[PDB]
């Protein structure tokens, strides 16, 4: 029960490292 | 996390190095990351526990669309999903080679028109000895210089021509430009 | 040396330029259009064989 | 291509002509089993390509 993770065009494909880098900070606050 | 498989694992395997063949052909003819990674997780050395996170591994590297990817992730029969990914490969392969062939074709032509150049260049230093001007026409120039001579002129006449040959010079023989040049010349 | 096909005319970034040449051989060519062709055919040795202003010059040759 | 153990296999027979006959036997197979995978690609590039050439055409238009 945890609010949507916003991708904003940041595709993760299985088994392989990616960075998302969200221009909103609220997520910050969920971090 | 369905993972069903038939009792011989003896020739589905036989596809893994189909599909590694063709993932060494995309990075070998289309270079997008470092080949190190794929030294290290060799088939060959068994390490490769979970053939499934290799495949989407592999897949990854794809280009198709994020729409082809969830178009895969719908499929749940590992020979369905793996016929999907190699027809994905192949879609990014068609593309790439066909850049590649266009690419070379283009830097072809410029080649052919660079090299035919050279051959003409060739032409105006070997045959045309330099200080001839027999195309470039300032054997022409004389020729109107030698034809001016014998008149008794005006000045005005005479400066008036200087300023049209001064141009004619400068201008180079093919230019329209040129061609009236010449035409009010003569 | 400088040629291929000497006693004649060059490729010189056209081939048909030797066809014309012979389409003039069996015409008694006046001088004014002879040295007209012969500036004319240096033209278009000069340009690229795909230009405009070389399809132009092949028009007005032909 | 053959496996580990059928390369055990094959070094445990002791006369020439068996082994000979054995590595025979094991190219045939692996032939078999390639050219079986070659047909059956060969019959999925088909039945791929029998997505109309419109839809590279469209590759082509995008």
């Amino acid at each position: 029960h945890l609010p949507l993770i916003a991708i904003t065009r940041n595709p993760v494909f299985p088994r392989f490292i990616k960075i998302i880098e969200v221009k909103n900070k609220k997520l910050v606050e969920l971090l | 996390v369905v993972h069903e498989d038939f009792q011989v694992t003896e020739e589905v395997k036989a596809l893994t190095a189909e599909i590694v063949k063709t993932i060494r052909d995309i990075i070998a003819l289309n270079p997008l990351y470092r080949e190190s990674v794929l030294q290290m997780m060799q088939a060959g050395q068994r390490v490769v526990d979970n053939p499934i996170y290799l495949s989407d591994m592999g897949a990854a590297l794809t280009g198709a669309e994020s729409h082809e990817l969830q178009d895969v992730l719908e499929e749940t029969n590992i020979p369905k999903r793996l016929y999907k990914a190699l027809s994905l490969l192949k879609k990014e392969f068609e593309l790439s080679k066909l850049q590649q062939r266009l690419g070379r074709e283009v830097e072809e032509k410029i080649k052919q028109t660079h090299r035919k150049y050279l051959l003409q260049e060739q032409l105006k230093i070997i045959k045309k000895e330099l200080g001839l001007e027999k195309d470039d026409k300032d054997a022409i120039e004389e020729k109107f210089r030698e034809r001016l001579k014998e008149l008794v002129v005006p000045k005005h006449v005479m400066d008036v021509v200087d300023e049209e040959l001064s141009k004619l010079g400068l201008l180079d023989n093919h230019s329209s430009e040129f061609n009236v040049t010449r035409n009010y010349l003569d």
